[PDB]
């Protein structure tokens, strides 16, 4: 029941920066 | 213990408010998003109970808060009556619809601090919370509620706004359509109270066909799919192909005269607006959330339709948990109770310094 919290904590801690996501054209502001 | 270490989570739906305490598995309070004022104030179930002396309004339209005075009444009711808390004692997470305007999220922030004196707060996108509820930070969410349906692609926790799709076909429109097609079968439903009866019929008896044309043929070949339903006055009506024609509208919006592609195609369109590098990740993590995704058969239908649109070798997974009617709220409960999220709240001290616009640099 709480495995989800462990997983989310880990994934959120490992996330790339917004800058990286923009450089990869994943986030596209314009 | 509902103490000062416990955050609150409020999901502001067009139809239902879901509210409760972060860390709980389910919302403590679920009530209609309505406010009643004297004919010629009360909130939620009490407003409905006193409908004979009140006029009722929905403060949230297609997922967007539009009547702010009534929304403050809803929030006051939520804290004082439903949850029995002092909002000044709890960080408070509010939800917002995808693409919620800047001014709207600023006003939500302003009200929480200036009216309710919360010590901290955050505004999260509903679809992102649903993804989090499944333990994921990447995927594409189909969130279909009472007032609006969205396809929201999300990568590493960030919604990708350029690729978000909005469809103003959702549960309330499906109820209205069921009223129409039941009327065709002989059974007249038109008034506000009758619409509530039909909403109940929809929730209890409707389903999504895997193969619509084959299901129509099955319904015509015998009475095997027919169901009886007793109205409040004791009359018993029969429902047949209306059971699946109603939610078929999600896949064929032309049923109600809308030109939009159906939810499978909007899912595909949203994916195709995202970079090809994350494509496999989106197809492998299609999360369905919201009350209008509760139809039996809808996950299998989506699996089939997405399979038909995607490349032949693409791995497709539809995630549609039994708890998905509350997964926005549940995702909020999870997020707001994580130790590593505590640094993310907008604090009252930060708000004091920066004002409402701080929401754009803290919440996304
Ligand atoms: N078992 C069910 N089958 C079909 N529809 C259902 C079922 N249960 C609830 N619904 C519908 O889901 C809707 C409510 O869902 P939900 O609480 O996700 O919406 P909301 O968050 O208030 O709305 P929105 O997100 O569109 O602003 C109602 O239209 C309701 O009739
Ligand atoms: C039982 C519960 C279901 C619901 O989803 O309720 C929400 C909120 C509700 C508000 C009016 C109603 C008279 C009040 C109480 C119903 C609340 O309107 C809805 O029923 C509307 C009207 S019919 C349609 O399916 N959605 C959805
Ligand atoms: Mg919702």
């Amino acid at each position: 029941k709480r495995e989800i919290k462990r997983r989310l904590t880990r994934k959120l801690s490992q996330r790339p920066t917004v800058e990286e996501l923009r450089e990869r054209k994943i986030l596209i502001r314009f | 213990d509902e103490d000062e270490t416990t955050a609150l989570v409020c999901d502001n739906g067009s139809g239902l408010v879901k509210a409760g305490f972060a860390g709980d598995d389910a919302p403590r309070a679920v009530f209609p998003s309505i406010v009643g004022r004297p004919r010629h104030s009360y909130v939620g179930d009490e407003a409905q109970s006193k409908r004979g002396i009140l006029t009722l309004k929905y403060p949230i339209e297609h997922g967007i808060i539009t009547n702010w005075d009534d929304m403050e009444k809803i929030w006051h009711h939520t804290f004082y009556n439903e949850l029995r808390v002092a909002p000044e004692e709890h960080p408070t997470l509010l939800t917002e619809a995808p693409l919620n305007p800047k001014a709207n999220r600023e006003k939500m922030t302003q009200i929480m601090f200036e009216t309710f004196n919360v010590p901290a707060m955050y505004v999260a996108i509903q679809a992102v919370l649903s993804l989090y509820a499944s333990g994921r930070t990447t995927g594409i969410v189909l969130d279909s509620g009472d007032g609006v349906t969205h396809n929201v692609p999300i990568y590493e926790g960030y919604a990708l706004p350029h690729a978000i799709m909005r469809l103003d076909l959702a549960g309330r429109d499906l109820t209205d359509y069921l009223m129409k097609i039941l009327t065709e079968r002989g059974y007249s439903f038109v008034t506000t109270a009758e619409r509530e009866i039909v909403r109940d019929i929809k929730e209890k008896l409707c389903y999504v066909a895997l193969d619509f044309e084959n299901e129509m043929a099955t319904a015509a070949s015998s009475s095997s799919l027919e169901k009886s339903y007793e109205l409040p006055d004791g009359q018993v009506i029969t429902i047949g192909n209306e059971r699946f024609r109603c939610p078929e509208t999600l896949f064929q919006p032309s049923f109600i005269g809308m030109e939009s592609a159906g939810i499978h195609e909007t899912t595909y369109n949203s994916i195709m607006k995202c970079d090809i590098d994350i494509r496999k990740d989106l197809y492998a993590n299609n999360v369905m959330s919201g009350g209008t995704t509760m139809y039996p058969g809808i996950a299998d239908r989506m699996q089939k339709e997405i399979t038909a649109l995607a490349p032949s070798t693409m791995k497709i997974k539809i995630i549609a948990p039994p708890e998905r009617k509350y997964s926005v709220w549940i995702g909020g409960s999870i997020l707001a109770s994580l130790s590593t999220f505590q640094q993310m709240w907008i604090t009252k001290q930060e708000y004091d310094e920066a004002g409402p616009s701080i929401v754009h640099r803290k919440c996304f």
